[PDB]
């Protein structure tokens, strides 16, 4: 994908993370588990929902009565209606099919972006207090207990507290 | 073993697939279809006025009172007209209906409709009013005719010149129907109407019509080589219609009060009423959707989604999900 | 304190908002609207030929010379015709105009228009040319008639058969107008025209017409139960038109030279001329735009933006800006 | 946003940078101030301007005469015109509304991209002669005067000149 | 010198340029055009049924058997009709053809077409069948007439009333053509047809027609002020057509069996047959494309790409490439 | 471009890499040369090809017969056909032109993305065993022969084998 995270450097998804779209998995001496990033998940839900609603709500619907009211000596006028009808069918069919293909590309790239941004936010907090493995994971040079792991998820990780131990 | 934290994304057991511009058959965690494919299989009211469903009768047969059609039941208003593809009962006595398609279009949607007697059948003192019948138009095993018009013929070898007026005293437009009989030869002409050369003149504030009977040798339809040709006009409130004729005149008995606001069309369908309500009707069923597109039928009446030639329009909602 | 350098982006005091596919009400530093919503409130020239504005007259009244309409002023060319919704002056003597809508469409845009006398009123030696008047068509408090045609009647209890030709010696197509009078009964017929059974035949290289007066009892319109029915044709250069009649003939006096290149339509509007120029006219005003879309009116004439049902189409130009 | 800079790791915009869309703020012992990146700003102005002009200029306009020329016994033909007119109105309305929503998404993401790229260009010059704070700012390990700050904006920053002081 | 590895991308010698939404004239390594601009310059079969190409004859001249047109060659089926803009041979004797445009539309695409004799020329015992000729319609230097109809005139100062029937015993619809002659005056009328007041009545199961000759003074066309007006109908299998007339009757000799499935149109083109096959024909050549768009011509017949006003639609395939 | 690689930090393309769209150039004591990344090239070829085919294949084509069958007293109906015809011409012209401009933007950004992702994949393998020059190139702190260069292209680079020499 465009942003290189989903099915990219982050090679697959987590069946074990059931309560959100994006998040974290931690592993330390106390145990391991998955935690959803609530903020990024909700923003993504709001964005995709708005896109779908916009595709639906922006359609102008109005009353029309479609029948076949021309007789056997009005075939030229009947053909005029046929070309019009078929024309609109062609237009809406093409635009509907392409809209779906194009927006589906955008949605998946949107998810990819969100994951990449979450990754970068963690990377910048940790800096050199942890090793970037290349698979979505960071390997700490210091012990990071459940409270320390929470501070990373919170955006509250205190780098200068662990610097010396990292050395 | 050193501690780690990892960034990742949701996966689940979804096998739903979507297509993208660069890639087909992408399995995703959640998808949503925006194409309506479902209908209820019924003919419904439209917002929420019932349709006029004509069963086995055509608009012309219904209006004229073809005796082979069902008895006229009052329907004061309707949103659209449902006709079968080929109604078996149309013109029981063969012939033609002038500007028929425009009339059906005018009548497609009606706000108020009321049949009234404008010229009583019993008021024809100098003509025979109950001898104009045919085995082509039976009513209860007896030869009859269109019930809302009157096929006048001569009395005592005499057809005195007719001069009748009806004045629209009502507060509504009036649809008035009349006809002319085209006989087969001069012998039939004089037999039915005495006078050899005849006319029918009709005038309103706008109409200036004079019909004459055309003779021709014609193929038999339902056993008859004669023809009945019908006409119509809209009589404004406070205007009057003047008939004059010395033969071949199919006189009005009943006419129809009309209030027209909207316009719609004639739906061709074989379905019957479904005691339902909808905003969008198709001939194979109504659709009840907020979706932008549908693929059910092109001949729709109402506020409908856009009609497309597509089997599916599925948007991705969730994430790229590993397949099975 | 250690030195630093930071990367950033522009912000300002803009409260302008746009919508995106994923997010509504995004405040940006600069935005631009691509929907035209403004008009000048006036009827203008079109590129830059003036319209024919008919004030209180219909096309038919204008062409025929309805005396209740304003005096005919020469307008050699025009881009479109402006009619009021319901012109008070149309046919002063009641009746009908054959193929009226096609004629109005033909005349919608005209490159050259010139009224000429083709049959002088003073040339009717064997008929009375100045007795065809009605209180329905007044001109200066005196009973009159359509000024460009002549209502001929009998002289000395005689209506000799008319045989006139006009030959189009001009180098341009000629629009020719004539009519037939439909009286109320045979007594009126003979009173006006002597001969009881009458016709009007008209022939060109292409036209082969024979009219007859239809009698009918008709409602009074402006006090009259009679009817005038008008017809027209286009006479090619070097072709000639031949009239023959023994009654009921509304003869041409003037006809109109025409050069037609483009076609447009009839605009219904209550506005008057605005001494302006435009490329796109609507009935409530002209629009002067390079914008791709507009929401002013659907009944436009000219090279216009695409008509949409939208209150705003605002594109972001600048950056995501913090709101107030 | 897609690229994670604007209203992302760079949390807000600068009222104080009036002469461009993207740029730099510096702070040293000599003082502080804002400097627009002229090159990236002008490219962005050119790109957005081209997009707007393309949305406008690619429209084919041609002469049409829209009226109501059918009579009381030509209502079927009048309805045919109605369906045609309403059809085109529906098509242009939907496409105009969606085009605006979609292109607005692209424009904002374009700005986000431009900012991110400017950030990366500075990051790669500085490398380890400065600390990446995570908020769009770099904290120098050495003194960087106005001339040194200019060299960073210019893409002329000489890393090996400050290496020893950085240690 | 230390080792290095670098990441990069392909460049080549391409000067091809594309436009993007934000940038014009971007040189790329490979591009692809999706606009069809090429045609073969020929009139071809359509999938793969040959067109009916009428050379210098109009549909009417071809059907009626205008002697100035080429000899009738059997073509049992066709996909569309090719007419020149202004066929020199149309109606050799001047006049009109009733519902001509609808007839041409009905005949545009035909599955089976076969000309048959329905009323032999030699069967008119009480009339003169070989005296109806004109110098306007020459055939081999001799005065003649439309070859598929018969201009009947009086024999021995007598025109006995005609009464003929043809019954459609065939298993296919039958296109039948007849006409009426409009003479110049009563002297010509009696000279040609004896009887002063005449009619032509025609009847089927649906048709109820009675024509009368209209007299008028008319301009000479090809030296003649008379007019021939032609009519037509579709005679169903097992139905019969009944003619009656005492003058002015242009009787059918041949009619045409028809099987109609699809409908198409009349193409105006000056090109001749090209012994080719195609799915999409334009008047300046056929196009053989899978492309979504084309800019060749709007008046196409077939399954064609979408017509656009564009000189090029070039998609980028490859990468941003340095220019020369 | 959006992803900052093509004509960005990677300033130009390689005439010398003939067998693919994206790849690597190496330089060591044994020599130098270009190697295409086959995997990323083929994915890109497949993606762009699918886009073009979708633009072509999603068009609904159907039989129509376009002529001029109305006579001199049917000009109002003829005008109705004109407005319809011109309308469809306007719609398809605008949508075709914009589709081309918009998708061309997407294609070029797609290539840019692919290059950036290839770059990042190498960066994460090498980490601090090589210097990031800022121009698309990495300068090794250790000797990297042809086999070592292949391991980088393969995604098989063994970081802990060269750590000590890198110091
Ligand atoms: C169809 O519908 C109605 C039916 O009532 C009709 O309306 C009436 O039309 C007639 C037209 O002739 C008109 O009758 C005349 O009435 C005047 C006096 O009218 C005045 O008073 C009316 C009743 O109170 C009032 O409605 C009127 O506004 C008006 O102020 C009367 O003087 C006339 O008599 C004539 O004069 C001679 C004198 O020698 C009499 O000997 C002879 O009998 C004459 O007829 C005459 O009776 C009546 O006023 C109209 N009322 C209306 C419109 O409300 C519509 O006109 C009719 N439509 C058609 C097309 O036929
Ligand atoms: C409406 O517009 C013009 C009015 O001029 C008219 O054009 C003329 O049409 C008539 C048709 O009959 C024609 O008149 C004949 O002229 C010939 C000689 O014509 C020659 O010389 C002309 C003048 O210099 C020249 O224009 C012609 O091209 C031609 O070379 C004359 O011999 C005829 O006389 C006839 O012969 C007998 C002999 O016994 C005479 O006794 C008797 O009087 C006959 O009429 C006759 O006068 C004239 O030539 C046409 N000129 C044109 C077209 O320029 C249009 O035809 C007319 N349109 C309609 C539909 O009526
Ligand atoms: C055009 O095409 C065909 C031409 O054959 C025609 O079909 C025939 O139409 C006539 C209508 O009169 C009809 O003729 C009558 O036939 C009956 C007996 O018919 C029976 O046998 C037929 C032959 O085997 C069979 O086809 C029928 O289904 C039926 O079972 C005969 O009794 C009639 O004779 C009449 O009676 C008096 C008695 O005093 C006779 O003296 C006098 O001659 C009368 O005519 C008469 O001959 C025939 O049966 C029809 N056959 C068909 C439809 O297959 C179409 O009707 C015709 N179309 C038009 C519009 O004209
Ligand atoms: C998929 O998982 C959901 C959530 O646990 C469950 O409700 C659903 O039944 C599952 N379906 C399967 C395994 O087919
Ligand atoms: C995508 O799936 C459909 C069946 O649902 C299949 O027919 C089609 O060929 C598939 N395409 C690819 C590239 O797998
Ligand atoms: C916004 O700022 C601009 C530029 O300084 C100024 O011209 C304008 O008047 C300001 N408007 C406000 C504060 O409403
Ligand atoms: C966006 O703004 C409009 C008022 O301008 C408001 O009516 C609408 O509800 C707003 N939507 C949201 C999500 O704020
Ligand atoms: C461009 O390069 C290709 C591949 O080597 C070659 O086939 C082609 O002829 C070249 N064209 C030029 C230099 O004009
Ligand atoms: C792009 O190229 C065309 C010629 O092919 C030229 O006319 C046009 O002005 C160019 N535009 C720019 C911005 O270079």
């Amino acid at each position: 994908g465009l942003f290189g995270a989903i099915a990219g450097f982050i090679e697959g998804g987590w069946q074990g993370m059931v309560d959100g779209w994006y998040g974290y998995h931690h592993s330390n001496e106390q145990g391991s588990g998955y935690a959803a990033d609530k903020e990024s998940t909700q923003k993504a839900i709001d964005g995709v929902t708005n896109k779908v609603n916009s595709i639906i709500d922006k359609m102008n619907t109005q009353f029309e009565a479609v029948g076949r009211e021309f007789n056997n000596l009005e075939r030229r006028i009947e053909n005029l209606n046929k070309k019009m009808e078929d024309g609109f069918l062609d237009v809406w069919t093409y635009n509907a099919e392409l809209l779906v293909l194009m927006e589906n590309e955008r949605t998946l790239d949107f998810h990819d972006s969100n994951v990449k941004n979450l990754y970068d936010k963690v990377r910048l907090q940790l800096r050199d207090n942890a090793k970037e493995l290349g698979n979505g994971c960071f390997e700490f040079y210091h012990k990071c207990d459940n409270e320390c792991m929470e501070s990373v998820r919170n955006g509250t990780y205190d780098y200068p507290q662990y610097s010396e131990e990292a050395r | 073993d050193p501690d780690q934290i990892c960034i990742g994304y949701h996966a689940n057991n979804s096998t739903e697939q979507v297509d993208t511009i660069m890639e087909k058959n992408v399995t995703v965690t959640h998808a949503q279809d925006i194409l309506e494919k479902k209908h209820n299989g019924k003919l419904c009211d439209l917002d929420g006025v019932k349709p006029l469903i004509l069963r086995d009768c055509s608009v012309a047969g219904w209006l004229l009172g073809n005796p082979m059609c069902d008895e006229f039941i009052n329907v004061p208003e309707w949103s659209y007209i449902v006709e079968k593809a080929n109604p078996v009962n149309d013109l029981c006595y063969p012939g033609d209906f002038n500007d028929y398609e425009e009339l059906k279009h005018l009548l497609s949607r009606i706000n108020h409709f009321e049949k009234i007697q404008i010229i009583p059948k019993s008021s024809w003192s100098s003509h025979e009013a109950s001898l104009g019948v045919s085995s082509a138009c039976p009513y209860q095993g007896k030869s009859s005719f269109f019930r809302n018009v009157v096929w006048l013929i001569k009395k005592d070898s005499t057809y005195p010149t007719i001069k009748r007026s009806y004045n629209n005293t009502n507060q509504e437009d009036l649809l008035v129907l009349w006809g002319i009989h085209h006989p087969n030869d001069a012998a039939e002409q004089t037999k039915l109407y005495q006078n050899p050369t005849t006319y029918i003149s009709v005038g309103t504030s706008t109409l200036n019509q004079r019909l004459v009977p055309r003779i021709a040798t014609r193929s038999k339809v339902k056993g008859l080589s004669g023809r009945m040709e019908f006409f119509w006009t809209i009589l404004k409130p406070n205007d009057a219609i003047n008939f004059e004729s010395n033969g071949n005149f199919i006189a009005p008995e009943y006419a129809y009060k009309i209030v027209k606001k909207g316009d719609s069309t004639i739906m061709k369908s074989e379905l019957e009423y479904g005691n339902c309500n909808t905003k969008c009707q198709t001939p194979m069923g109504a659709i009840n959707s907020s979706m932008p597109f549908h693929n059910i039928h092109p001949l729709t009446i109402g506020e409908c989604p856009k009609y497309v030639k597509s089997n599916r329009l599925v948007l991705a909602i969730g994430l790229r999900n590993s397949p099975q």
